[PDB]
RNA sequence: AAGUCUGGGCUAAGUGGUAAAGGAUGUGGCGCCGCGAAGACAGCC
RNA sequence: UGGCACCUCGAUGUCGGCUCGUCGCAUCCUGGGGCUGAAGAAGGUCCCAAGGGUUGGGCUGUUCGCCCAUUAAAGCGGCA
RNA sequence: AAGGGAUAACCGCUGAAAGCAUCUAAGCGGGAAGCCCGCCCCAAGAUGAGGCCUCCCACGGCGUCAAGCCGGUAAGGACCC
């Protein structure tokens, strides 16, 4: 889950370390990292979800 | 490079300014030229020869009339001589002159499975006082615990003989442009009848 | 000076003057360009590196300038009895006590003399091949022997 | 259940050449590249990285004093056997086989280990003497 | 010539570092040292 | 698996990647003492 | 040469010789080199260097040693 | 062994830091029975299985349609002697 989680995350500008740090703060106790399957499956949403992340970083 | 094929014919002496040189006699016939190796399409120069003619017709798929020089592929085939480009259409004798200095490859005679001296010279153990079931044996091949194994490479009997074998810088005594023959200065590797080819040397 | 022309590259300086062009390397550590009636040079941080290359520099610069307008010099005082040389060519045939003569090539830049029998200068207009060069001859045979043969600089014998 | 799972997809080609770029900061993201671990497909036992070409071989930086001083080695089964060879002359004939040998070193040892090393391409160059594709990364 | 503690056995002695090693240059033959 | 993350210094020995008496104009940072228009510290009267 | 007693007493053959080797360099010869109280020749002493070489007999079970006759030298050690 | 290249101790050129001097700190030369290549031998299971010359080519009858098909061929190769 993490491996596939930063290739896809590292593919919109930050990395792991960060992105998750940013959700945290965000208040989404969600992804679970689990679920994010969500890189491969609507990347539409993933991708929203960043923008979160990186609204608490910068 | 200079460079025949041939064949041991045998050996005798003749008599020099005042003493006897001993000799071995090659039959280098004459050497076709059937194809030649450019380093435009093989990358690295050499020429290919034929010698023993002598062939009732059965010759198929390497017919390779292709070079005109076809005139029936050799018995005793053909093999190249790295860079050496003449004149193509056959060689003779007539590349070497007496006193010139030749290196010849050959294959030893074949002493099959030897012992462990003649293989190697060993000197094995005493023919009288204490033993005798190891008067021709290896003695000890190894050490203990460590390195608890043996040497790759060491020297054991087997296989000896029948083997490619140069021996380096003969004397062309004498050279028999009449019958294809060379003269060279005794001791010249395998049995009479053998394939050997023979070159220019590597000397001073 | 005079009839110099002091050229420039990137990393490379090339001097023209009345007796030919040289080519020193210089390093990235400085901005000089065809400047003034003569020639400046300076350097960054006073760091240990820098001070070492400046100096340096300014000497082979000058070297190569000093070159062009005539930079021969070099001479050998051959000393010894059966010892003397022989002009042959521009290369030079001398003889030092060996059961043998012996003969010297000159490469690209350089002129050997042979003013006395018992003398020899080496001319050049580079310097770093000169200075080698005259060493180069007096390995032939240097001297020592409790004093006497072989082939001496400008300087002098000893103990 | 969840099987993020791939199904199999058209293995992309890739060519890159830093010529001028320090070896092991270099072969370091070739094999990253070698292993699918930049695109979320990722799956640890299947072998979907890409393919790599790498032009003009040689040429590679290494830092400090590293010619002379860094000594490759070969034994050959026998009794001083040792063979030890410097980097100078590793260039000097063969550079193609320095950013193999640093490469190798970053890739995994299983059977799928030596199959990912077949994947990489490397040639002193410039010229890659194959195209059919190569979306070159800088 | 080879030793552990190289010093100055004169003053014409010369302490250059060269070859990365510690070397000592004099005028007579006698006392020319290398650290080893 | 997770930062080729941020900011300031040192080291050029692969030190780091395992050793002492004792040696050295290796470097970088502090010193407090000579004595310098009785203007020689280095070089030819 | 010893100290200690950790695997081995339902067994790990023990001195010397012979046979077969292989590795270390702290080098006996042969190859480079610096000093010398190095005139030359011949040495002394230290540095680099194992690539290859490193004899035959008398005495004793001997290892080792002493002795005869030679040699460019008749090297010291490890591998139970 | 000739020979070619790179080196060890060691012997030099040019050269500042340090107006002098220094083989060195940027550079450049010499230099061993030693290293690399050269000589002789093995070697593409070098699964990275290489290259060049010459040859032989037809679907003839059936499945998840090129053998995963059986039975005759081709250039060739075995068997027996």
């Amino acid at each position: 889950w993490i491996v596939r989680i930063n290739a896809a995350c590292r593919q919109h500008g930050l990395n792991y370390s960060t992105f998750i740090h940013g959700l945290k703060k965000a208040g989404i106790e969600v992804d679970r990292k689990n679920l994010a399957d969500l890189a491969v499956r609507e990347p539409q949403v993933f991708a929203e979800l960043v923008e979160r992340a990186k609204a608490a970083q910068g | 490079m200079k460079g025949i094929l041939g064949v041991k014919v045998g050996m005798t002496r003749i008599f020099r300014d005042d003493r006897a040189v001993p000799v071995t006699v090659i039959l280098a016939g004459p050497c076709p030229v059937v194809q030649r190796r450019t380093p435009e399409k093989d990358g690295y120069t050499a020429v290919q020869l034929g010698f023993l003619p002598q062939n009732p017709k059965r010759v198929n798929r390497p017919l390779k009339g292709h070079f005109a020089k076809a005139g029936v592929e050799p018995v005793r085939i053909l093999r190249e001589i790295r860079d050496f480009n003449p004149e193509g259409d056959t060689v003779t004798v007539e590349i070497f002159k007496p006193g010139e200095r030749v290196d010849v490859t050959g294959t030893s005679k074949g002493r099959g499975f030897a012992g462990v001296m003649k293989r190697w010279n060993f000197a094995g153990g005493p023919d009288s006082h204490g033993a005798h079931k190891i008067h021709r044996h290896p003695g000890s091949i190894g050490n203990r615990k460590t390195p608890g194994r043996v040497y790759k490479g060491k020297k054991m009997a087997g296989h000896y003989g029948a083997e490619r074998v140069t021996v380096m810088n003969l004397e062309v005594v004498d050279v028999i442009p009449e019958e294809n023959l060379l003269l060279v200065k005794g001791a010249v590797p395998g049995p009479n009848g053998g394939l050997v080819i023979v070159r220019e040397t590597k000397k001073a | 000076p005079k009839g110099v022309s002091v050229e420039v590259a990137p990393g490379r300086v090339k001097v023209k003057g009345p007796k030919g062009e040289l080519e020193v390397p210089v390093s990235p550590e400085m901005r000089v360009v065809v400047e003034e009636g003569v020639v400046r040079v300076e350097r960054p941080s006073d760091e240990r590196r820098h001070k070492s290359l400046h100096g340096l520099t300014r000497t082979l610069i000058a070297n190569a300038v000093k070159g062009v307008s005539e930079g021969y010099s070099k001479e050998l005082l051959i000393k010894g009895i059966g010892y003397r040389a022989r002009l042959v060519g521009r290369a030079l045939e001398l003889t030092v006590g060996f059961s043998h003569p012996v003969v010297v090539e000159p490469p690209e830049g350089i002129t050997f003399e042979v003013p006395e029998p018992t003398r020899v200068r080496v001319s050049g207009i580079d310097k770093q091949k000169v200075g080698q060069v005259a060493a180069n001859i007096r390995a032939i045979r240097k001297p020592s022997a409790y004093h006497e043969k072989g082939i001496y600089y400008a300087g002098e014998p000893v103990r | 259940m969840k099987t993020y799972v791939p199904k199999q997809v058209e293995p992309r080609w890739v060519l890159i050449d830093a010529e001028g770029k320090t070896l092991g900061r270099l072969a370091t993201k070739i094999a990253t590249l070698l292993r699918g671990k930049h695109r979320p497909d990722w799956t640890p036992n299947v072998a979907m990285g890409d393919f790599v070409v790498v032009v003009n071989a040689d040429k590679i930086r290494v830092t400090g004093k590293k010619l002379e001083q860094k000594i490759y080695t070969r034994y050959s089964g026998y009794p001083g056997g040792l063979k030890k060879i410097p980097l100078e002359k590793m260039l000097a004939t063969h550079p193609e086989r320095v950013l193999e040998h640093a490469v190798k070193g970053m890739l995994p040892k299983g059977p799928l280990g030596r199959r990912l090393f077949k994947r990489l391409k490397v040639y002193a160059g410039p010229d890659h003497p194959h195209q059919a594709q190569r979306p070159e990364k800088l | 010539k080879v030793r552990a503690s190289v010093k100055r056995i004169c003053d014409k002695c010369k302490v250059i570092r060269r070859h990365g090693r510690v070397y000592v240059i004099c005028e007579n033959p006698k006392h020319k040292q290398r650290q080893g």
